[PDB]
């Protein structure tokens, strides 16, 4: 089997692959998770809507178990990957110990292999950045970001892609603890719109409450993004 | 930057690789241990990267058993890899010996997964301190990329270090309690942090001699040591 | 033990291996064949390098099975991979169904072993193309597999050296009319185009598919065909 | 970019990578061998950097079976590495073929295994030429493989760095006529005119025979007879 | 040997990964091919290389499982490759197993967008582990399921894939793109479809007429089932129709390309 | 240097600079001295001296079986892989023949083991300097090994930083070691390993370690009880 | 007897560019009857017909072994496979599994589609070819289906003739085993035509 | 970057591969074979330029089996790996079929492995010619032809009427050329081929040999085990070429 040292530190303590990877996560789509009280919303750029996409719904944001959603940014094959076993082990899990797998588990699954790739012999990292987000069986919500160094942490809102630190410097003066659903959406649709040209086409959004995952319609993210382009005049 | 392969020596004896390694944990945020008899005391500057971040999610520090504990620094993910290990290991020892493992011992099986290298690609990231409570005693001891353990007093690891170590040269006796190291531990982090050191940007723990079992500092109780400076 | 791949892709999307290969495979001597209504030619140039060398020995045209037949240009030892794994192929073949591989997929799977050295690790292309010419349920068949691993069935068709050229006389004299005694004329005609001093039965050989078999003109059978060219 | 590796062939079909390990064994310490009618004598003088060596250290002599023995030269520790394999072809000449290896054989084997490293990108040759003295069935017997893995006979033979000298010495010896008594006296002889002084302070001067005295197993001969 | 490594999975300084980006340079050198996703059928219509006069024909007894571009991996599975043609074989082959292999263990067709999963997880392997270049070679993928009716996917070197109405792969696939985008709309029968998959061809072959020797046309859409044999098992229910993918021959495409000479000739008057 | 990069690459004056480089890191090691008496064998090594009131264990010196040691300068992670590989030898042999594996086998599979990590790609020399100790049938023993994967037996040796100064000492007073009492061949050890102190710190309870074997005395690493009596 | 587990008989035999290949319908747990719907034919193509008998799980996994075959056959090779190669394909899976067979009998029936020539094969559980030119058969009810097809088969029948004498057959022989019945169902193949018959029998 | 791993060149060659034919004639020793009605003959020459090396013990010419033969002409420890390998080869070869390796099979079997070798990356090609001579049995009389097969670096695998390799292989080959437009080279006899190939060798190589700077392999329909010719015979083939 190959098993060169493809992620190897070099002198300065940086580990290139690594920051290289992380370089195509900030080439990547935005993508936007805000928690609220009963509530965690997750919102991801499209990449436009060319007349020639399937009109048929396809989701930006994927189902990783019932309870756990999962948005990313960076090379969507990778991605795919991660998220296939991501799927398998919360299914794994589940059926080892009944319960269902808490979302913390589940991410830091995620984020190991994700460092499990900063260091395997023969195979480059994960250029993938993921928020994840969901509820426990006792309705607490969470939010979590891996990216492709392997770390991850939980937090109250965040962004991964083009621009995150933006994104995340305009959250940190605004956001609220305790907000509702609705202000949530609000919020969520806000941050984004810093980066995202419209919010026309080009803004999926998730909305997980305990045990009820909904994504807008097209038209109900469209009274929410006159609600909020308006409110960007002032 | 593959000119030279991982397992190769410097002209002055060192494996690139390694060192390489240790200069990584010199951009870690800072961590630092001191040994009393009252117990041990691990700190650590959090270096969250935002307001919106959890900081109990960002937990430098670690339970590794019931009296061990361990703190990073460098590069968390590479931590969680050996932490894993630590703690399996201190549960083996259990299970097999029906006893916790010794504090040496567990260091021992830390750095046992460190010198894989060639298998893992490259070496950890990271250096631990590994603070505990067994026979002989509360006791410290870091572990680098090299692989190597190393008993200590006090100790830091990271940014913080260099400063650090002038710090306990200066103020460290082999008897204080553990309050004055508590106080200690949070005086060097108030000092060599970039941010404001406040209850929440730090991260404190403590395995007591008395029962041997290891505490972590809530944010009140962080607080209660910065109280008394 | 050396498991990178050699063949990789160039800024302009090209596979410069694979062209080199291709390049290597047509530096050979000029091997042809031609199709006609009731059966199928092939036919090499056996260059010789001196005269010590006892002609009976150099093989450029073989069999794989009672059916299906080969010439080859380029690297004679690249090409003689190949045939070995076809000769396995046409007998796995008939051991499972008790038929004879058809050309097509004989030549799928050597299309499928070349296209293994342009992607597997540590190995490089076969240099070599071949000419594959059988008869099947389907009829008679005459292909040429590239080292890209591409194929083509063809009506007429000649690779290596004088190829080209030897391609374009094939245009010309070429009809679908064309019964195997013309057929066979005219590849010898090809191969004379093009050959550098006396054809013998001793310096080329010729490999016929007619009616349900393949076979290796003898010399005797070769010298009554080139007295009457 | 020629040179790195063994695998490699340079332009004139020349394998730099042996030719430099090669050289490793030309910087090394002299060693010289005599094939007798009665026996083989190898001698080899050690060359310590330490004043404070107990006598014994570093032997380049090894026994490899009862009826053959390895002398190397060049790298020490290459040379315990084929002094391991040759003693495991001789255990396998005994274990399986129930007969002492023929010193030939045991010479062609421990070629193939130093050649063996002379081929693949992954390994390198081998710095060390071992000389190889049998007296099984196949009579007294010397031999020399080198890194190249290239084996050759000889009556005498010397490597390492006084090679050409102690050459020009050993072709004073008539090598029909001469005895394993005689030869450990001129073998060593030989080994202290070619030694040079003011180099290499702190040298002994080890020499080992089979021979029909020693019942044709192979010894360091007694240090009454030097 | 390591001094020689390419090292065709690691990535360069932007992120990028060099191997995957030259696969798709690979890709845009090759014959053009369009798929047009009606809701009567999916058209693929391809670009073959200029046919030399001694090519002959493999002469193969069923005319619809293969040709020069399009190939069919199920009964309801087609697709057509632009890039390294023997890569794509490669691949086909694996999509054909484990197409029969989800038939082996359910007993149903393969969804077309699990068939493509597959496919790409496959590319995207050679991007990350393994050290070996990239296949070079992207889909498109059509056919028909259950689930979601007529599909056309595309794949690409890195393993990513897309849902399209209508796409197109290979020389000239940015002003492809840009006609389909024109004249594509929800409602085409697959008479339309097969007109804009040829017009859009011709349009990117810069050619007056269609050259029916330079193009391959396929199809898949649904049929009549013929072999119902319901005594043999009693209980199975058998849909009235069924997907087929069909290559159509120079005669059953002369029409259609007539037909889209007739639409480039009334398009050359408004001007 | 073309040539210095790769554990498999001859230079063209036939040096293999990874493995003069590995010694490097054995010759920037903390000093151990061992010597050779009649009947014992003594290994002192410097440790790392207290910065102020702040201590700092490292093993150094490390028991191997009832009847060896050893002490290591270098790579302290190398040490302990090759303690490990001993110190399981040792047992595999104790417990095949019941009785302690004889040194020089011993000191001829150490040597094995390195020159298994000198001759192919991705494994490297191990950086580390053992003196071994050890007490058989034969006597006492004394080794130092290095990374070449040469093993040296000598009556007297010291290796790591400025142990150039220990070896001078030890060359002057190492043909009397034969008759020397333990007492005087720690004395000696001692005093040797003091020659290789830097400047104005001197040898303690707290910066040396000791370990004795040889006859009906086990190998033994010196705690601050025992040690006391002979650093005065 | 796994092999009789699951009940069930199968026969083909030939006539002149036709064949005919019938099933009994039941399916068993040796005595228990869990359905008399279950005829043991499977189309391969126009031009093939197999029966499996034996344990039914595998011929359930055997027949679907057989139809990923045949489907990878048909796409890599652009044609049907035809039942000389048919029979070779299966009687080489069975011997792969010769150490721990699969317990079926397959028997299947072909007609080259141009000349008529007619092919029959049963198998052994481990894939010995039996080509006989007159009848093939398999099954709980094997011995019974030989008496009955000696005693009523003639060369050069014709589709109805050969049709009227493989269901007597089919059905006197089933009507002497426990473990068979539940009528038949049968197909005769001709170039031209393929007819499938679900025959009336006892229900017991 | 391709002059030293097996990958192609653009004009569509192995470097590594001519490297290693250069390797055949590095030593600067000549080897020539030659086969007449009812025998083959491998010449080698044989220098021992070191007063103190033993003859007997350095060779080129080796028993593959009983009735194979061969000379190995260029690395010389490369060469005693491929006799290694054809051995083996040979060995497996009579334990699955029962029967000695024929001499077309060996040399085509290790024209696989080198081929192998240059195909394979970080393999170094073996920088020898091999040439194994023997005796082959026709299946419509039974009667043995003698046979030369040489191998090349490449994995080339050629029979000869005679051949030559090694320093100065093309004066050699030039000079057996030459005298095949003269005789007809397979109804010679033994002598007159031994003649041949030694004056050949004395050609190329610009001096004239001695016995004991020449070793002499044989195998013959009547004794078809490949011998060592004692020095006797070369003598007086070399006394026979000299004075006609």
């Amino acid at each position: 089997s190959y098993d060169r040292a493809i992620t190897v530190f070099s002198p300065d303590g940086h580990l290139f692959q690594v920051e290289y990877a992380q370089e195509a996560v900030k080439k990547g789509l935005a993508a936007v998770g805000v928690l609220g009280s009963d509530s965690v919303v997750i919102a991801v750029e499209k990449k436009s809507a060319v007349k020639l996409q399937d009109s048929r719904t396809i989701r930006k944001i994927y189902k990783v178990d019932a309870n756990i959603y999962l948005a990313f940014a960076g090379l969507s094959a990778d991605a795919r990957v991660l998220i296939n076993k991501a799927q398998l082990e919360c299914q794994r899990f589940s059926l080892n110990y009944e319960d269902t797998m808490d979302v913390d588990m589940l991410v830091r699954y995620v984020a190991g292999v994700q460092q499990k790739s900063t260091q395997s012999g023969g195979s480059r990292p994960f250029g993938v950045a993921t928020v994840i987000g969901g509820f426990n069986e006792d309705g607490k919500p969470h939010l979590w970001k891996t990216d492709p160094s392997g770390m991850c942490s939980a937090w109250r809102a965040v962004a991964i892609g083009r621009h995150d630190q933006t994104v995340i410097e305009y959250m940190e003066k605004s956001y609220k603890d305790g907000m509702s659903r609705d202000e949530c959406v609000h919020f969520a649709i806000k941050s984004l719109l810093e980066v995202v040209e419209s919010g026309s086409r080009n803004i999926e959004l998730l909305v997980l409450q305990y045990k009820e995952a909904r994504y807008l319609t097209e038209e109900e993210l469209q009274k929410f993004v006159v609600e909020v382009e308006k409110e960007r005049e002032e | 930057e593959y000119d030279r392969g991982v397992n190769t020596f410097s002209p002055e004896g060192r494996i690139f690789q390694i060192e390489y390694a240790v200069e990584a944990i010199k951009l870690g945020s800072t961590s630092l241990g001191i040994r009393t008899p009252e117990g041990v005391v691990l700190a650590a500057e959090k270096r969250v990267p935002s307001t919106l971040v959890v900081p109990s999610s960002m937990s430098k520090i670690m339970e590794v058993d019931s009296h061990i504990a361990a703190v990073m620094s460098g590069m968390v993910a590479d931590a969680r890899i050996l932490v894993e290990h630590a703690r399996v290991e201190s549960q083996n020892h259990r299970f097999t010996y029906n006893e916790p493992m010794s504090v040496e011992s567990c260091t021992l099986a830390t750095c046992d997964l460190s010198i894989q290298f060639g298998l893992m690609s490259r070496p950890f990231g990271v250096s631990l301190l590994i603070a505990g409570v067994d026979e002989k005693g509360p006791q410290l001891w870091q572990t680098d990329p090299s692989g190597t353990h190393t008993r200590y007093d006090a100790q830091a690891i990271g940014g913080g270090a260099e400063a650090a170590q002038s710090v306990f040269t200066e103020r460290y006796h082999r008897n204080m309690t553990l309050e004055e190291g508590e106080t200690l531990a949070v005086d060097i982090l108030k000092q060599v942090m970039e941010d404001q050191l406040s209850p929440e940007n730090i991260e404190v723990a403590v395995v007591r001699a008395d029962d041997g079992k290891l505490h972590m500092y809530t944010p009140t109780e962080i607080k209660a040591i910065m109280s008394r400076m | 033990e050396a498991f990178y791949g050699l063949t990789t892709f160039s800024p302009s999307g090209k596979l410069i291996q694979i062209e080199y290969a291709t390049t290597a495979a047509g530096k050979g001597t000029t091997a042809l064949g031609v199709k006609a209504t009731d059966g199928v030619v092939i036919a090499a140039k056996k260059k010789a390098p001196s005269t010590l060398v006892d002609a009976s020995s150099i093989q450029k045209v073989f069999v794989l099975d009672e059916h299906v037949g080969c010439t080859y240009s380029g690297m004679g030892p690249d090409c003689r991979v190949l045939i070995d794994s076809a000769r396995k192929n046409c007998q796995q073949y008939k051991l499972m169904y008790n038929e004879p591989i058809p050309i097509s997929q004989l030549v799928r799977k050597i299309s499928a072993i070349y296209q293994e050295f342009t992607q597997s690790g540590g190995v490089r292309p076969f240099g070599c193309s071949l000419l594959v010419a059988g008869v099947d349920a389907n009829g008679y068949h005459l292909y040429q597999v590239d080292p890209s691993g591409t194929f083509w069935a063809w009506k007429a068709t000649a690779i290596g050296t004088g190829s080209p050229d030897a391609k374009a006389f094939l245009e010309k004299r070429y009809t679908v009319d064309m019964e195997l005694e013309d057929a066979v004329h005219t590849a010898l005609l090809t191969l004379k185009e093009g050959f550098d001093g006396q054809m013998t039965s001793e310096n080329t050989q010729v490999g016929r598919v007619v009616e349900n078999r393949f076979e290796i003109l003898s010399v005797d059978q070769l010298r009554d065909y080139l007295d009457q060219i | 970019g020629h040179d790195q590796s063994t695998d490699v062939f340079s332009a004139e079909g020349r394998v730099f990578q042996v030719e430099y390990a090669g050289k490793a064994v030309d910087n090394s310490s002299t060693a010289v061998a005599a094939c007798c009618k009665d026996g083989v004598v190898v001698a080899v003088e050690k060359v310590h950097t330490s004043r404070m060596l107990e006598k014994g250290s570093n032997n380049r002599i090894h026994a490899v079976d009862r009826q053959a023995g390895i002398c190397i030269c060049g790298l020490l520790p290459d040379g315990r590495a084929i002094v391991s394999r040759a003693r495991q072809e001789a255990e396998n000449s005994r274990d399986i073929f129930a007969t002492p290896i023929r010193g030939s054989v045991l010479a062609n084997r421990v070629g193939e295994f130093m050649h063996a490293y002379t081929t693949h990108f992954a390994y390198r040759p081998f710095g060390c030429s071992a000389i190889i003295a049998s007296y099984a069935d196949d009579g007294p017997q010397l031999f020399v493989s080198d890194p190249s893995g290239t084996v050759a006979g000889y009556y005498g033979v010397a490597l390492g760095k006084a090679k050409t000298v102690a050459k020009s010495e050993l072709e004073k010896l008539d090598f029909s006529s001469l005895t394993c008594d005689e030869a450990v006296g001129k073998l060593a002889s030989i080994l202290h005119e070619v030694h040079d002084k003011q180099k290499d302070k702190l040298y002994e001067v080890e020499v080992a025979w089979v021979c029909d005295k020693s019942d044709r197993k192979f010894v360091h001969v007694p240090a009454d007879m030097v | 040997s390591h001094r020689y490594d390419s090292r065709t999975t690691t990535f360069s300084p932007e992120g990028r990964l060099y191997q995957v980006e030259y696969a798709v340079e690979a890709i845009q050198q090759a014959g053009t091919v369009i798929g047009v996703c009606t809701k009567d059928g999916v058209v693929l219509a391809g670009e073959k290389m200029v046919p030399h006069p001694l090519f002959d024909s493999e002469s193969m007894q069923d005319k619809n499982t293969s040709g020069e571009k399009m190939y069919k991996i199920a009964e309801h599975i087609g697709c057509s490759v632009a890039g390294v043609t023997s890569d794509a074989y490669a691949l086909l082959n694996y999509a054909r197993l484990s197409a029969l292999r989800h038939q082996y263990t359910f007993q149903e067709p393969m969804a077309i967008e699990d068939l493509c999963r597959i496919l790409c997880d496959e590319k995207q392997l050679y991007t990350q582990y393994g050290g070996v270049r990239p296949y070079g070679v992207s889909f498109l993928l059509v056919g028909w399921d259950r689930y979601y009716g007529y599909q056309l996917y595309s794949t690409e070197p890195s393993g990513d894939y897309s849902a399209w109405s209508a796409y197109a792969i290979g020389q000239n696939d940015q002003v492809a793109h840009a006609l389909l985008k024109k004249d594509w709309h929800e409602s085409m029968t697959l008479e339309d479809g097969m007109l804009l998959a040829l017009r859009v061809l011709g349009k990117t072959m810069d050619t007056a007429k269609i050259d029916l020797d330079r193009v391959e046309v396929a199809v898949m859409r649904k049929v009549p089932a013929s072999n119902i044999d319901q005594l043999l098992d009693p209980f199975k229910h058998h849909p009235k129709t069924t997907p087929r993918f069909q290559i159509l021959t120079r005669s059953e495409l002369k029409p259609h390309a007539e037909r889209a000479d007739q639409a480039r000739e009334a398009e050359e008057k408004a001007e | 240097n073309e040539y210095d990069s790769d554990i498999t690459t001859w230079s063209p004056t036939g040096r293999l600079f990874q493995i003069e480089y590995a010694n490097e890191a054995v010759n920037n090691g903390s000093a151990t001295v061992g010597v050779k008496g009649k009947n014992f064998v003594v290994l002192a090594a410097l440790k790392r001296s207290p910065v102020a009131e702040l201590s700092s264990y490292q093993e150094k010196v490390f028991e191997i079986d009832e009847h060896v040691g050893m002490s290591i300068s270098g790579l302290v992670a190398d040490g302990r892989v090759l303690a490990r590989y001993l110190r399981t030898e040792c047992m595999n042999y104790r417990y095949m023949y019941s009785n302690g594996m004889p040194m020089n086998q011993m000191a001829d599979m150490i040597g094995e083991k390195h020159q298994r990590h000198i001759q192919c790609s991705g494994k490297r020399p191990f950086g580390v300097g053992l003196l071994l100790a050890g007490y058989d049938r034969q006597g006492p023993h004394l080794y130092q090994t290095v990374p070449s994967g040469d093993v040296y037996d000598y009556k007297a040796t010291a290796m790591g930083v400025r142990s150039q100064a220990s070896r001078t000492y030890l060359e002057r007073h190492f043909e009397h070691f034969s008759d020397c009492t333990l007492d005087e061949l720690v004395t000696h050890a001692l005093k040797a390993l003091a020659s290789a102190t830097s400047e104005g710190i001197e040898l303690n309870v707290k910066n040396t370690t000791i370990a004795i074997v040889g006859k009906d005395t086990p190998f033994t690493i010196f705690e601050e009880e025992s040690a006391r009596k002979y650093l005065d | 007897s796994i092999m009789a587990y699951s009940g069930g008989s199968v026969m083909a035999m030939a006539g002149k560019e036709c064949f005919v290949i019938i099933s009994d319908n039941r399916l068993g747990e040796q005595l228990k009857t869990i359905s008399t719907e279950v005829p043991k034919l499977h189309v391969v193509n126009d031009s093939i017909v197999y029966g499996l008998t034996g344990l039914r799980t595998d011929q359930q996994t055997f027949a679907n072994k057989v139809q990923f075959r045949t489907e990878m056959y048909k796409l890599r090779e652009e044609r049907d496979i035809t039942g000389k190669a048919f029979a070779a394909m299966i009687t080489s899976m069975l011997y792969e599994a010769r150490f721990g067979p699969w317990f079926v009998e397959p028997v299947i029936g072909s007609i080259d589609k141009s000349t008529g020539e007619v092919y029959l094969c049963a198998t052994d559980l481990i894939g010995a070819p039996c080509e006989p030119e007159d009848y093939v058969c398999a099954g709980t009810a094997a011995e019974s289906l030989h008496g009955m097809c000696e005693a009523l088969w003639r060369p050069g029948m014709s589709p109805e003739e050969l049709f009227e004498i493989a269901a007597q057959a089919m059905l006197s022989a089933c009507d002497r085993d426990s473990l068979s019945g539940y009528g038949a169902v049968a197909m005769i193949v001709t170039k031209d035509k393929v007819t499938t018959r679900l025959i009336k029998g006892r229900k017991d | 970057f391709d002059k030293y791993i097996t990958v192609f060149s653009p004009e569509g060659s192995l470097y590594q591969v001519e490297y290693a034919f250069k390797a055949v004639t590095y030593p600067g020793l000549l080897t020539v074979a030659i086969r007449c009605k009812d025998a083959v003959l491998v010449v080698t020459q044989h220098l021992i330029p070191d007063r103190l090396m033993r003859p007997d013990s350095v060779t080129a010419l080796y028993e593959v089996t009983p009735n194979i033969g061969c000379c190995m002409t260029g690395r010389a420890p490369d060469g005693r790996a491929l006799v290694q390998r054809a051995r083996e080869e040979a060995s497996d070869y009579q334990y699955r079929y029962g029967v000695e390796i024929p001499i077309a099979v060996l040399a085509k079997r290790m024209g696989d492995k080198a081929q192998v070798r240059t195909q394979q990356a970080g393999l170094r090609p073996m920088g020898v010619v091999s040439t194994f001579i023997g005796m082959d049995q026709s299946d419509q009389d039974g009667s043995l032809k003698p046979q030369i097969y040489t191998v090349d670096p490449a994995g080339w695998t050629g029979g000869h009427i005679a051949c030559a390799a090694g320093k100065k292989q093309v004066e050699a080959m030039a000079f057996l050329e030459k005298r095949q437009k003269s005789t007809e080279l397979d109804a010679l006899t033994q002598k007159e081929a031994a003649m041949i190939a030694l004056a050949a060798l004395q050609s190329a190589i610009g001096t004239a040999v001695k016995a004991k700077e020449v070793e002499v392999g044989r195998c013959t329909a009547a004794n078809p085990a490949f011998q060592r010719v004692p020095n006797s015979e070369v003598e007086e083939w070399l006394t026979a070429v000299a004075e006609a």
